[PDB]
């Protein structure tokens, strides 16, 4: 029944199993500023901004239906939500992966005025002989303070 | 598909041992898969440090035009050698020259090569011992603001001795570009 | 024994047969410093 | 012949 | 050729090798990849002997 080692080690009051030395100090290290929510929001937010940008270039399927709420696909699967295919040699023989994102969650009741109003002012700076470059949006943002308060938590350990 | 708006800096994120960057410079990949140290990913070949001119440059690099035809061996040529030849100068039956200046022919084995030096031809004197086969290039003098009629030479000029006989030789004043390493860094942005 | 530099050698050479001297060598922090400067 | 050849010729 | 024709006529029955080995000039920075024919190689029968100028051979082992 016991497959863990250390839950027997544990149990039994013997020492640890033993390991190999690191040479490397703990105090004498850099610190850590990944959070691992990071990935999961920028794959979600890439997903929003493409299907907001599909979904203004042909405006016909966008057409009809609420923007409130818009049902893409009801097969969604949270057990088939990572496959991974090898086949993909349009470039290289490399290994590929596919993520299936599911608009249940998808904000993009915020996401829509963002870029509404985002378009709306670039193209007018465009028309008035200036390249526009937007500085930041507010998923960068939240990645951001993300990224913040895990680095304050390592801080303070 | 693709938008007006392609800001592909906000759609690109780095974190610790991992780069994502969103296909769509340009970079290649081995088909193993597997890089190695000091291999290089990206091309970043940029049209503006380009130049149509076939002179090429050689902190500064200086590139002096220079108007070479490379015609075949039978063809017919309406220049002479070391001859000084104006604008619009027929060269063959359907080439004219673009620059005037001294005219080169340079007949290989099956090529003939044909060298337009462009620039202005000057007597040197006796004591402008100018070395004769090792050419230099002056760069802009700054004149001093008392001499009224002294026109300022702003651009750089290349001098080179031109020797078609050996005891008289003239001075050719080439034309010269710039290419600047320091200065002009553009890359576009690929992660946020 | 094998250790072939020579794979690595030739994606280099490809793209980038010249053996000309780097003029400018910085790193992408260093060229994000000196594009917002 | 038809194949290899043919792209050498050809391109 | 096939194999009676070669015993017939005294020839060698073996098989064409083309290798497109181009990967880069030296200077001209194009590349010209042609498919060079190297040489021939013999083929060996279902049986092991080799048909080398109409003369069928065999190669013993070695220890």
């Amino acid at each position: 029944e016991d497959t863990n080692l250390d839950e027997l080690r544990r149990d039994c009051g013997r020492q640890p199993l033993p390991r190999k030395d690191p040479g490397v100090k703990v105090e004498e290290e850099p610190l850590l500023s990944n959070h691992p929510y990071v990935d999961k929001l920028w794959q979600i937010h890439n997903a929003e901004q493409m299907i907001l940008d599909d979904m203004e270039a042909n405006p016909v399927k966008y057409k009809g239906k609420n923007l409130t709420e818009l049902t893409d696909d009801e097969d969604f699967d949270e057990e088939n939500r990572i496959e991974y295919s090898k086949a993909y040699y349009k470039k290289a023989l490399l290994p590929k992966m596919i993520t299936k994102v599911s608009v249940k969650e998808l904000d993009l009741e915020a996401a829509f005025a963002e870029r509404q109003h985002h378009n709306k002012l670039r193209m007018e700076a465009q028309e008035r002989g200036e390249v526009y470059k937007i500085p930041k949006l507010r998923r960068n943002i939240e990645m951001d303070e993300y990224d913040f308060i895990h680095w304050r938590r390592s801080l303070e350990e | 598909s693709p938008i007006l708006h392609e800001n592909s800096d906000l759609l690109s994120k780095r974190r610790r041992n991992k780069f994502i960057i969103p296909l769509h410079i340009s970079i290649e990949i081995p088909v193993n898969g597997i890089f190695r140290r000091n291999s290089i990913l990206a091309y970043f070949d940029d049209p503006r440090y380009r130049r149509k001119s076939s002179g090429i440059i050689k902190d500064r690099f200086f590139f002096i035009p220079e108007e070479v035809h490379i015609l075949p061996g039978s063809s017919s040529i309406m220049v002479r050698n070391n001859s000084i030849v104006g604008v619009d100068t027929q060269i063959t039956l359907n080439l004219r020259s673009r620059v005037g200046g001294l005219v080169r022919v340079e007949r290989k084995k099956k090529r003939i090569e044909l060298k337009i030096f462009s620039g202005d031809i000057h007597f040197p004197g006796e004591t402008d011992k100018i070395s004769r086969h090792t050419g230099v290039l002056i760069p802009p003098g700054t004149g001093k603001r008392n001499s009224k009629e002294s026109k300022k030479v702003k651009n750089w000029i290349y001098v080179q001795r031109i020797t078609p006989s050996k005891k008289k030789f003239f001075v050719l004043v080439r034309p010269v570009v710039t290419y600047e390493i320091t200065d002009g860094i553009n890359l576009a942005t690929l992660f946020p | 024994e094998k250790s072939k530099q020579e794979r690595m050698t030739d994606v280099h050479n490809k793209s980038i047969v010249g053996k000309g001297t780097v003029w400018y060598e910085m790193a992408y922090e260093d060229a994000v410093k000196e594009r917002m400067q | 012949e038809k194949i290899l050849a043919k792209e050498k010729t050809e391109e | 050729i096939k194999e009676r024709d070669a015993v017939y006529e005294s020839l060698t029955y073996s098989s064409e090798l083309y290798v497109s080995a181009g990967l880069i000039w030296k200077n001209s920075r194009d590349m010209q990849e042609q498919t060079i024919f190297i040489g021939n190689i013999p083929l060996m029968n279902s049986l092991g002997t080799s048909i080398v100028n109409g003369i069928y051979r065999i190669v013993i082992n070695q220890i």
